[PDB]
């Protein structure tokens, strides 16, 4: 689950399972000996303190995965991301994803 | 026929996802089939 | 500026009813939910729950068992208690607030949302290892 991307460059995160119902996205980092944060709250609402360049997908989506969009990566991206999913379907789900851990060169 | 008809592994509500024993198209071999009711 | 400070022996026996407490910083417990955090070491963090007071004191579905949670309103402080430690229970702890989102996709009445939480802060943690 290792995801090596150049700086500059584009890249896509994929994380969850398929899209049996709706889905309220939310994604959490890792820093390396730091406590953890938030980027995006909602399915595509983020908060104060961060630009527009964080981008999501809906939650309107039926069969497909949730997926990430990063472009222009900078030293700063790296960090471990984690998704959670919150579907109407299955219960609430305690365990987060796989964890993508973002490297750069 | 009775069915071997059990609670749903979601879907919910009146929906009882439900299996059937048919008698199958080869006018023999029954095959174990399931649909929603 | 948000900190807080937490507690542990750090050395803890086997088969021991060990306690945790956490602290606040300026928000008042009764105006605000708490959440606990449990992450292995290098793996992925799993999420214990949320407690507040005066109802909303649900706890793990999984666990279920030994798990208990209490609130000290004097004092402004929420400890976590668990009883008989294991081995697997060597794990960075997490006490953080939360908060709220709602989203509905049906009828107002017939129950077509859920509420769902994230954690905008997080906390500091402390590490707590079992051993002989
Ligand atoms: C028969 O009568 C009943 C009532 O008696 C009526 O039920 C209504 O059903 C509709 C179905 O569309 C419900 O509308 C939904 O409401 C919620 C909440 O909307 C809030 O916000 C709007 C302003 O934006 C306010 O006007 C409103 O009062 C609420 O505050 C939303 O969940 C729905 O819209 C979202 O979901 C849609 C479907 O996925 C999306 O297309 C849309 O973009 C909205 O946002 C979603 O996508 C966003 C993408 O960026 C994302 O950011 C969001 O998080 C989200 O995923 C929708 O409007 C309505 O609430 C019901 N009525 C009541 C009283 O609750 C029936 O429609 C009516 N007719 C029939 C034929 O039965
Ligand atoms: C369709 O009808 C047939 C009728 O034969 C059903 O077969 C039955 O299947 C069950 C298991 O699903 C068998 O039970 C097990 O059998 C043996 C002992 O005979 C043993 O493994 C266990 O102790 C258990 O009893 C059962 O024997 C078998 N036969 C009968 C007559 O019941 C089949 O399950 C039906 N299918 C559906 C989808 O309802
Ligand atoms: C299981 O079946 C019983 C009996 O019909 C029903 O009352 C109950 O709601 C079902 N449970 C689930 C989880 O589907």
């Amino acid at each position: 689950t290792f995801v090596s991307v150049a700086p500059g460059q584009t890249a896509r995160i994929t994380c969850g399972e398929e899209s049996l119902g709706s889905r309220s996205v939310i994604w959490y980092q890792q820093r390396p000996g730091q406590a953890p944060s938030l980027i995006i709250y909602n399915n595509n609402d983020r908060p104060s303190g961060i630009p527009d360049r964080f981008s999501g997908s809906p939650g309107s989506t039926f069969g497909t995965t949730a997926t990430l969009t990063i472009t222009s990566v900078e030293a700063g991206d790296e960090a471990d991301y984690y998704c959670h999913i919150w579907d109407s379907r299955r219960p609430t789900n305690w365990v987060f994803g796989e964890g993508t851990t973002l490297i750069v060169l | 026929v009775t069915l071997h008809c059990t609670n749903v592994t979601t879907m919910r509500e009146e929906m009882k996802n439900c299996s059937f024993n048919t008698t199958t198209v080869i006018r023999d071999k029954i095959q174990k089939e399931y649909a929603l009711f | 500026q948000v900190h807080l400070q937490e507690s542990g022996p750090g050395l803890v026996k086997p088969s021991e009813t060990l306690s945790l407490t956490c602290n606040v910083s300026g928000t008042l417990v009764r105006d605000n939910y708490w959440s606990w955090i449990r992450q292995p070491l290098g793996k992925q963090p799993e999420w214990i729950g949320y407690v507040h007071d005066s109802g909303d004191t649900n706890y793990n579905p999984s666990l279920k068992s030994r798990v208990h949670l209490s609130l000290d309103k004097s004092k402004n402080l929420v400890s976590l208690r668990l009883t008989g430690v294991t081995a697997a229970d060597s794990a960075i702890y997490y006490c953080a607030t939360t908060k709220h989102g709602r989203r509905i996709y049906g009828v107002v009445a017939f129950k077509e949302w859920f509420t769902y939480f994230y954690m905008d802060v997080w906390g500091k943690g402390t590490s707590v290892t079992v051993s002989s």
